[PDB]
């Protein structure tokens, strides 16, 4: 459920949902989705009387999430790509994402031109004896409370299409990064993604980045520099693009 | 094990103490007759009411499910008591009137019991409006007096000190469930205090980890938690 | 226990359960010719205390190198709640076996490694294994009222 | 539902030419048919073991041709399907058993009186005023012996090469066995007594369960139809020594990138017990597959597994005329050095040390025998080579790293946790050598102490405390926290053991990787001179000879010499004039420890020498590899 | 059936047409009539071009494509009729009579739209033939399955045969049997079961998971479960690049039973595997490339053109990736025969600054080898580099599963950030170091690993910066055992300059601006030099084909250098690690002897790796 609805001094309860047909693979984990579809009950393998509630999805819509699975398609109407280009065009638009970042947060110009350099980002390379180079910007925050910094990492966390805030502090090696979890019914291992893999393609974020363990930072290197997490734990290896 | 049916679900909340007045029945079920080896019956108490248990609440005059809960008689004596002039000093005098003087520590807590007003401002900017208060003083002072005091006078009070509030006892955790071993988060000391008031006292001596992993809930009013791929 | 038929709604009451849960086969109506399905009545039979305490030998008479044999004992009415954990404490009452219930056809439970017994027709072709258990009748163990008028009724 | 169709082989001509084979054939090649006396010798009691050789079929045959008329390819009958020709060689050996030519002893066998009971039972019954399974009265346990130097029998394969094709056929495979279980009864004839008609009933076994009978099918039982219950009798039944063992693929038949697989090979009858773990061996079995029955093979289906029910195993691994060319040879002890472990140059005095080492000491009933070694020097210095090597030559020793311990495992066959064996187990009576010695588990930090003190491997897990065998020599390598060694470091600081293991332990013998332009020459031009030619170089010297230590040094462990009283006189003296040495860094003093590994170096050479006393010369040169370990304590 | 018998027919035709696979069968029967019966067995397969058929029959080829259940079986029928009517054999086996496999058949062609990936098989291509492509993982034992029982009967003296049928080894579907012997025949009273005639086929099941490279942004690979055809069997190790033909089909109940009411549960999903194809690790040599490489190898400075020609885009570490070369074409092994085995695997240990490119070398390392896996400091754990034990699905059984270190045998292991594993990690890379096998003794399993593998390695020293102050205590983190048996540490400074930095900055600002082949400009992406795929074909060709020897005009040179290095950090190991070196070079230049031009430039790079020259 959504954060900002949660009820007073409980948690946010997971339910299971399934999708049909055309539906199926058009949202990405980590989204902010509204869902219209039937409340109905199926019973589970798993006291008297307790058959599990599920959700029967007839529409999913979704303005942060675009393109499903990401194909590097283009899905946007042409009105709108021509109000777009139009943006493009403009002589000042530099100064446009400039203001448009922090609005309530005086001062940090360069910190606002840095943060519309990170949304944007590089353009990824490709050379012919494999040579991957880096299409995207990371930028740290050093400096004294009071100067705003949080909320420029909620602001970052709220404009950009694929972004995840996380902590220094409840943060994991295996949290950041992919974790290999088990099955309950099968007994083997599998990899489940964590807050790096949530990001693959966007923006992480990281609060309190001086606090996080040393042994929790250094899992991150190849995360942030070759794009990837090469993982060889428990009789599975593999190397997943993260892409943050 | 207590059954909650119609708007008792969703009342109780896991490490809430909880008064139950509910009744006792007992059902047969076979596998404690198969583990047992004698004719056993298990017990099941339908619940009827669920009163929180607030405070130490050593009086007994408070009779009711809710204790913050008020008739509209007691709303039409808060609507005349407000009106006074002079209602501030009345209530820093009236807190922890078992306490002489310090009218700076009366007043900070009333403010910090009060509170402000969270704001959101056009969908992308967002304020705190608690008010934490820290009270540094010399051994002797009833420091830790105005703290019980806060605890029987906040909705939701939370206590920790010393070495014995862990860095993930406070903020909150994520533990293996027994039943298919799956990793589930569990609420800590200021998950239980998510409208209310922690306390923290002897906050000096606690651990550095201990002390200040509560920066998030703090200055963010808020706890982002990344572990055992679970965001 | 006090059972209902659920045909002609007969009572059939003080049947006793040994050690697995048990119903009346025989209808006392003459007229019904119901068999099985009997539904319990919980206000009207009577119900006792049960606390199932498990014990070992002390530690004066454990010899060398033995890990120390285990024995349940059961409490029932008035000495429940009697003896806790970790007192040095004499039971006295009654040595009794206790069978497998699972193996005896218990309602709602499957039939569940030493050979013992068999050639029984609630055990069909299973057999039937025993547990020695204790009945205890009396409990001592061998291991505050702050007002004036209750302290000199107490005293001698 | 059953369809027929037709194969071209003719199971009557066969039969007729294995019980022609039986009494026709005869080996007159090494210098009456000899199956026959085997066969006799069956109803003799004198052998339980009847092994046909496929070789000598294949020699019957050539014979048949050596004639002129052709045989019907029976070698090939027997490599194609060998589990119905089984039980066709027992019918053909019961239908041609020989008469018993000695004393019967007809009280010890009571099927024979179950017999004759049945017999008078069908006189009685028929007189009118098969009777039992062939597996019941078969005393013998029939094997089969592949042909060879004559053929998929003949060819040894991998666990990896057996594929689903080879079921049915007597297979050959090579492999070491991991597991062996204990000698359990398996059962194929069960007898059961009726209590009313007091007939009997046989009924065979031919699976992994079986179901029992409850009432009685004879013919007076069901005549007057009186419900008799069945009662099961163990003393009439059936039984065989069943052992189910694994076998694993050899690490040079697996390929690149793959992990060996597991076979099981169950043993019946007289070839129980032979099969060892940890012991390459080759198996030839008939290669059967195993089905389940009921819900397991409801569920599983068509996916079955397999088995090796095996019918051959063969082992792939004057004295004292050779100990006497050794004597007139000269200079054992030079040689013994020097031939161990050819791959390194000089350091002398540590090889005989390592030489001694497999050597040992004497025993008292009690004072142990063994003698313990260390390598307490620079990495680099080839430390798991002589590891290795004085692995090789000395059996019933394995290397063994501190990264050990012994301890049992679950997931056994059966459910409880089985005794497996550690390295200090397997290596109880020899040698075991640790590397890593300054890198080592806690647990066995405890351990080692109750190995050298007491001998024994005393573990308590799940309820069970057991006290295991191991009266193991120690050798063991240490290198130091820091690679360098300086005066400047105190020794025992510097290789960071607790001082009570060296106060057990007997000799540290320091080596020190020090720049020495000739030496390293010596050392360099060896080193990559096992690099110009194919396996071992040219020794310069006597050559090495790998195969004759281990008699030798089982001699010198066979005399145990002891030693005079003025000799002793002397050691006291030596041990005195350490003592006054020991006033006099390394700190490591003369302890009566120390006197006891003395005497133990001294009753070694005692040992190499063959001799009955000990020699004043050979105690003072022990003395003198004493000072050498002071030496080495220096440098 | 009729239309059965006419798409017999109509295959039959399509066989006369192209008489190619006609003699492939032939050459197939006459190379197993002549190395089994006279003094490594062809099984029963052809390889189908589907483009072949296309032409011939449209209506086929969609067939086969679309709905192969119901094409499949009338080609094995009509591709068996011709294999026994080409078979002309005198005498038979009863064994060889009884049982035969059928033919079975393998495609080969472009697919088009079939061609997919295990994340983009969906439900809509169920019961049709797809090529999937992916990495092996999970491969199940090895286990017989029998598909027909052959019987005997005393009593009437005759063999009767049941045959046996499973959903995945038959495309229709059957009425399924039990797997219950016939205790009892009908007419012939007792039958006994013989082993030997009856038919048995290797089963395995394998997991294809999709290729790490095509993963979508924030989705996790997917998988399938693949049944591999007795043929096929062993065919697939864990860890290679598969490309699987087969019918993706779906099996079982699924939920549709009357105990399972309103369970949302899916159909369990296979791909019955007609064919497997490496896609080529071990790439064919043509006899133009072998003349290539023999006119390369003459040259002097062929060492220098495959050292420049290890990747371009990095700048500096000329000699690092001359050790690189000499890396990939490791040296000769020598086995001796009291048992010592002297690795032949040089391993390389690069520590030093930031951004020296060495996690970028580490990177093309593992593209350009044959056999490559890649490790991480806090993304491996000592069980999973090695080996774990699990149990297996199809069987209930445990087994092991080969970790990073063991499934990299043959080949090359790329580990990143090596100054911070964790000290059980420590244990177990220490132990491959020292013994190059690993010993399992756990869950009642004792068994040993082989590992033959070479290691490159990248760390930071201790410090956040490399000091110039030549601390031995310094230089890395890990104990100095661990550093003894790498053969070549190499120490990387990045001193901060002027004049050969703005060379590396023209350098990779001309990396920067290229643009690859045939994109449009601005878009985003979806002194002579030897291409990578010739060096790849000159590495594996110096890999099979020769084998060095050593001589002695290499010999008296390498112990002077030796004696100059140490006698005037130093170990008796560098010995060995020249050798390590020396043969590697004359893979270089395809000699079977070592020559003085090994051994200098052997000198010389150890004298950079330890001294710096
Ligand atoms: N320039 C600014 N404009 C508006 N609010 C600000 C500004 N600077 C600081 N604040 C307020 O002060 C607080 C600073 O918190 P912050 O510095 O983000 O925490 P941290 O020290 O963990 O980064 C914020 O809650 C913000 O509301
Ligand atoms: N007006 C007051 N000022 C100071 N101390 C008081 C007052 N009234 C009561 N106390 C005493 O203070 C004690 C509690 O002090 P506490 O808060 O535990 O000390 P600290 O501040 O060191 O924690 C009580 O026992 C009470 O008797
Ligand atoms: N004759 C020899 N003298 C000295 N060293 C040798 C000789 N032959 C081989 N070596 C080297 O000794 C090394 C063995 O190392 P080892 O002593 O096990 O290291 P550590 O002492 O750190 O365990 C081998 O790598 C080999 O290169
Ligand atoms: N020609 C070059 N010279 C120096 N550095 C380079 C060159 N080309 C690329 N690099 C840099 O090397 C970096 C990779 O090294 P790095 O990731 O620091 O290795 P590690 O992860 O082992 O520390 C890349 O970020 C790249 O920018
Ligand atoms: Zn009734
Ligand atoms: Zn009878």
């Amino acid at each position: 459920e959504i954060p900002e609805l949660v009820p007073v001094g409980e948690m946010p309860r997971n339910l299971t949902m399934t999708c049909d047909r055309y539906l199926t693979n058009k949202v990405i984990p980590g989204t902010r989705v509204t869902i219209v579809g039937i409340y109905s009950i199926y019973n589970s393998k798993n006291g008297v009387a307790i058959r599990t509630p599920y959700i029967k999805i007839l529409g999913i819509q979704s303005d942060v999430e675009t393109s499903s699975i990401w194909n590097s398609v283009t899905m946007f109407t042409e009105e709108e790509e021509e109000e777009f280009l139009q943006l493009s065009r403009n002589p000042k638009l530099y100064e446009i994402l400039t203001n448009s970042i922090a609005p309530s947060i005086f001062g940090n110009e360069d910190i606002k031109k840095a943060i519309v350099c990170l949304l944007m980002g590089g353009s990824k390379k490709i050379l012919p004896d494999g040579m991957r180079l880096r299409g995207d910007i990371n930028v740290l925050l050093l400096g004294d409370p009071g100067t705003a910094k949080s909320q420029l990492l909620k602001f970052v966390e709220k404009v950009s299409p694929i972004a995840v805030y996380t902590s220094g502090k409840g943060s994991s090696a295996a949290g950041l990064t992919a974790s290999v979890q088990r099955d309950p019914m099968t007994r083997e291992f599998y990899l489940e993604g964590g807050a790096m893999v949530l990001a693959d393609g966007g923006v992480v974020c990281i609060d309190e980045f001086d606090k996080m363990r040393d042994e929790d930072r250094v899992a991150i290197h190849e995360a942030m520099e070759q794009q990837t997490i090469s993982i060889a734990k428990a009789g599975i290896t593999t190397v997943l693009n993260s892409r943050t | 094990e207590v059954i909650l049916l119609a708007d008792l679900v969703d009342v109780s909340k896991p490490g809430e103490e909880v008064e139950v007045t509910g009744i006792y029945k007992n059902n047969y079920d076979g596998n404690l007759n198969a583990k047992n080896g004698f004719p056993v019956f298990a017990t099941i108490i339908e619940a009827n009411s669920i009163k929180r248990r607030e405070g130490n609440t050593a009086n007994e005059g408070e009779e009711g499910l809710d204790v913050f809960s008020w008739t509209e008689e007691e709303e039409r004596e808060f609507r005349k008591i407000s009106r006074d002039r002079g209602i501030i000093d009345k209530i820093i005098s009236s807190m922890a009137p078992s306490i002489y003087g310090h009218r700076d520590i009366k007043t900070a807590v009333a403010c910090s019991l009060f509170g402000g007003v969270p704001k959101n401002v056009n969908g992308k900017h967002s304020i705190r409006g608690d008010i934490n208060v820290l009270l540094l003083g010399d051994p002797g002072t009833a420091k830790s007096q105005i703290l019980k005091y806060v605890e029987k006078t906040a909705h939701r009070a939370v206590f920790a000190t010393g070495q014995g509030a862990s860095a993930v006892g406070l903020t909150a955790s994520v533990r293996k469930d027994p039943i298919t071993k799956e990793w589930t988060l569990e609420g800590g000391a200021l998950v239980l205090a998510d409208k209310g008031v922690c306390l923290i006292d002897e906050f000096d001596k606690m651990n550095d980890q201990d002390r200040t992993s509560i920066h998030e809930a703090m200055e963010q009013q808020s706890i982002s938690i990344s572990k055992a791929g679970i965001v | 226990a006090s059972f209902t038929c659920d045909m002609c709604r007969a009572i059939v009451d003080n049947v006793e359960q040994s050690f697995k849960y048990t119903e009346p086969t025989f209808c006392p109506n003459p007229s019904c010719e119901n068999r099985a399905f009997w539904t319990l009545n919980v206000t009207r039979s009577r119900f006792l205390d049960w606390q199932k305490v498990r014990i070992q030998e002390n530690a004066n008479e454990i010899p060398t190198g033995s890990m120390p044999r285990t024995l349940d004992v059961i409490l029932r009415g008035d000495s429940v709640e009697r003896a806790k954990p970790g007192d040095r404490c004499k039971f006295t009452g009654v040595e009794i076996v206790v069978p497998d219930v699972t193996q005896l056809g218990l309602p709602g439970v499957k039939p569940s490694l030493n050979s013992g017994v068999t050639g029984l027709r609630s055990l069909g072709v299973r057999d039937l294994t025993y547990k020695i258990s204790f009945l205890a009748c009396h409990v001592i163990s061998i291991g505050n009222e702050r007002d004036q008028e209750v302290f000199l009724n107490s005293l001698s | 539902a059953l369809p027929s169709i037709q194969l071209p082989v003719d199971y009557n001509n066969l039969f007729n030419e294995i019980t022609d084979f039986l009494v026709t054939f005869k080996q007159d090649t090494l210098s009456g048919p000899k199956y026959m006396a085997m066969l006799q010798k069956v109803a003799n009691r004198e052998l339980n073991s009847v092994i046909i050789d496929l070789d000598d079929i294949l020699q019957y045959q050539n014979e048949k041709f050596l004639q002129g008329t052709q045989a019907d390819d029976l070698v090939s009958a027997i490599q194609q399907n060998a589990n119905h020709f089984t039980e066709l060689f027992c019918r053909a050996i019961d239908n041609n058993m020989p008469l018993p030519t000695k004393e019967i002893d007809y009280k010890d066998d009571v099927l024979d009186v179950i017999l004759n009971q049945r017999r008078l039972r069908n006189e009685r019954m028929l007189s009118d005023r098969e009777l039992f399974p062939p597996n019941l009265t078969r005393r013998y346990f029939l094997y089969f012996k592949p042909l060879s130097q004559n053929a998929i029998s003949s060819k040894p394969l991998s666990v990896r090469q057996i594929k689903g094709d080879f079921l049915g056929q007597l297979i050959t495979v090579r492999g070491i066995i991991t597991r062996v279980s204990d000698v359990k009864p398996a059962v194929e004839v069960i007898a059961y007594t009726c209590d009313q008609c007091g007939y009997e009933v046989f009924q065979e076994v031919n699976s992994r369960t079986f179901t029992p009978l409850s009432e009685c099918t004879s013919e007076e039982c069901s005549q007057n139809q009186t419900k008799g219950q069945l009662f099961m009798s163990t003393r009439a039944s059936k039984f065989s020594a069943f052992q189910e063992c694994k076998i694993q693929e050899l690490s040079q038949q697996v390929p690149v990138g793959h992990i060996p697989r597991s076979l099981n090979i169950h043993v019946n009858g007289t070839l129980v017990r032979s099969l060892s773990p940890g012991d390459i061996v080759d198996v030839t079995g008939i290669f059967l597959p195993a089905p389940y029955t009921g819900f397991k093979a409801l569920k599983a289906g068509l996916l079955t597994e397999t088995y090796l029910e095996a019918q051959f195993v063969r082992q792939h691994k004057d004295v004292e005329e050779r100990v006497m060319e050794l004597i007139t040879s000269g200079d054992v002890y030079n040689r013994l050095a020097k031939s161990i472990a050819p791959e390194i140059y000089g350091n002398l005095d540590v090889k005989k040390a390592l030489l001694l080492l497999l050597v040992g000491g004497v025993d008292k009933r009690k004072i142990r025998g063994d003698i313990n070694v260390c390598l307490m020097g620079d990495p680099g210095v080839a430390k798991s080579q002589l590891l290795k090597a004085i692995c090789k030559i000395s059996p019933r020793g394995v290397y063994t790293t501190g990264k050990l311990t012994a301890a049992v495992m679950k997931d056994p066959v059966t459910d409880e946790m089985i005794l497996e064996g550690g390295a200090l187990v397997l290596a109880d009576n020899g040698i075991c050598c640790i590397d890593e010695f300054d890198k080592m588990d806690e647990s066995d930090r405890t351990a080692i102490h109750e190995v050298m003190e007491q001998q024994t491997i005393s573990i308590s897990k799940a309820g069970i405390n057991t006290t295991l065998n191991a009266r193991t020599s120690i050798l063991a390598a240490a290198n130091p926290l820091y690679g360098r060694y300086n005066p400047r470091l105190s020794p025992l600081d510097n290789i960071n053991l607790p001082a009570a293991l060296l106060s057990r332990f007997d000799i540290l013998f320091l080596m020190l990787d020090i720049p020495s332009r000739d030496d390293d020459e010596k050392l360099a031009e060896h080193v990559t001179y096992v690099h110009m030619h194919n396996k071992q170089p040219d020794l310069d010297f006597t050559p090495v000879e790998p195969s004759k230590m281990r008699e030798y040094i089982a001699y010198a462990k066979t005399k145990r010499p002891v030693m005079s009283e003025a000799v002793n006189d002397y050691v006291v003296q030596a041990y005195i004039r350490l003592r006054q040495d020991s006033k006099r860094f390394s700190f490591g003093q003369a302890t009566p420890r120390t006197l006891l590994g003395i005497i133990r170096l001294s009753q070694a050479l005692a040992k190499l020498r063959l001799a009955d006393m000990v020699d004043i010369d050979d105690v003072e040169e022990a003395l003198r590899l004493v000072r050498v370990s002071k030496e080495s304590l220096y440098q | 059936d009729a239309v059965f018998g006419d798409r017999v027919r109509r295959f039959q035709e399509f066989l006369d047409t192209f008489t190619s696979y006609r003699d492939s069968v032939r050459s197939i029967q006459v190379y197993n009539s002549n190395n089994a019966a006279n003094y490594n067995i062809l099984p029963h397969r052809i390889i189908i071009s589907l483009d072949d058929l296309r032409e011939f029959d449209r209506s086929f080829w969609s067939g086969i494509l679309v709905e192969p259940a119901y094409f499949i079986p009338p080609a094995e029928k009509a591709l068996t009729d011709l294999a026994d009517s080409m078979d002309d054999v005198p005498h038979p086996n009863a064994s060889a009579v009884s049982s035969r496999h059928p033919w079975k058949l393998s495609f080969k062609g472009s697919f088009g739209a079939h061609a997919l990936s295990p994340r983009t098989l969906t439900a809509q291509h169920l019961n049709k033939l797809v090529s999937v492509e992916g990495i092996v993982t999970k491969t199940s034992l090895v286990r017989p399955k029998l598909i027909r029982s052959v019987h005997y009967a005393a009593k009437t003296g005759r063999f009767h045969y049941r045959d046996y049928t499973d959903a995945t080894t038959t495309l229709t579907t059957r009425i399924p049997t039990p797997a219950i012997y016939p205790t009892e025949d009908t007419e012939g009273n007792k039958l006994t079961t013989e082993y030997g005639y009856s038919t048995f086929i290797d089963h395995q099941r394998i997991t294809v998971q999709e290729m790490p490279e095509m993963a979508p942004a924030g989705q996790l690979p997917r998988s399938i479960d693949v049944i591999l055809d007795d043929d096929l069997v062993d065919k697939t190790k864990p860890g290679d690049r598969v490309n699987v033909v087969g019918v993706f089909k779906s099996l079982g109940a699924g939920g549709m039973n009357q105990s399972n009411s309103n369970t949302l549960i899916g159909f369990k999903t296979l791909i019955l595997g007609n064919t497997v194809y490496p896609l080529a690790a071990r790439q064919m040599l043509t006899d133009f490339d072998i003349r290539n490489i023999n006119k390369l190898s003459k040259k002097k400075d062929i060492f220098d053109i495959l050292s420049q020609s290890l990747a371009p885009s990095i700048y500096g570490h000329d000699h690092i990736k001359k050790a690189i070369l000499l890396m990939l074409m490791g040296g000769v092994e020598k086995n001796l025969e009291n048992g010592s085995h002297l690795r032949g695997d040089i391993n390389i240990l690069m520590v030093g600054d930031p951004s020296t490119a060495k996690s970028q070398l580490l990177r093309f390392v593992l593209n350009t080898a044959s056999l490559a896996i890649a490790t991480t400091g806090r993304g491996s754990s000592g069980v999973g580099l090695t080996a774990a034990v699990t149990t297996d699905r199809e069987t209930g059984e445990r087994r092991l599963e080969a970790g990073a270190m063991v499934l990299a045998d043959r080949g090359v292991v790329c580990i990143d950030e090596f100054d911070k594993m964790t000290d059980v990690d420590r244990v177990a890379i220490h132990e491959v170091m020292e013994q190059q096998t690993v010993t399992i003794a756990k869950a009642g399993i004792h068994t040993t690993l082989n590992a033959r593998c070479s290691v490159i390695a990248a760390a930071n020293p201790v410090f956040g910066q490399y000091d110039v102050n030549r601390d031995p205590h310094q230089n890395i983190a890990l104990p100095d055992s661990l550093l003894s048996r790498f053969d070549l540490l190499f120490v990387v400074t990045d001193d901060i300059n002027e004049i050969r930095d703005r060379s590396i900055s023209e350098h990779v600002l001309r990396t920067h601006r290229y643009l690859p082949p045939g994109y449009l400009e601005g878009e985003p992406v979806r002194p002579k030099l030897v291409t990578i795929p010739f060096l790849r074909k000159y590495v594996q060709y110096a890999k099979e084909r020769v084998i060095p020897q050593l001589t002695q005009e290499a010999i008296n040179v390498i112990v002077k250098n030796y004696t100059d290095l140490r006698n005037d950090p130093i170990t008796a190991r560098t010995l060995e690690t020249l050798i390590r070196l020396a043969t590697a070079h004359a893979k270089v230049r395809l000699s079977k002897t070592v020559n003085k031009v090994d051994a200098k430039v052997a000198a010389n790079l150890l004298r950079f790796a330890l001294l710096g020259e």
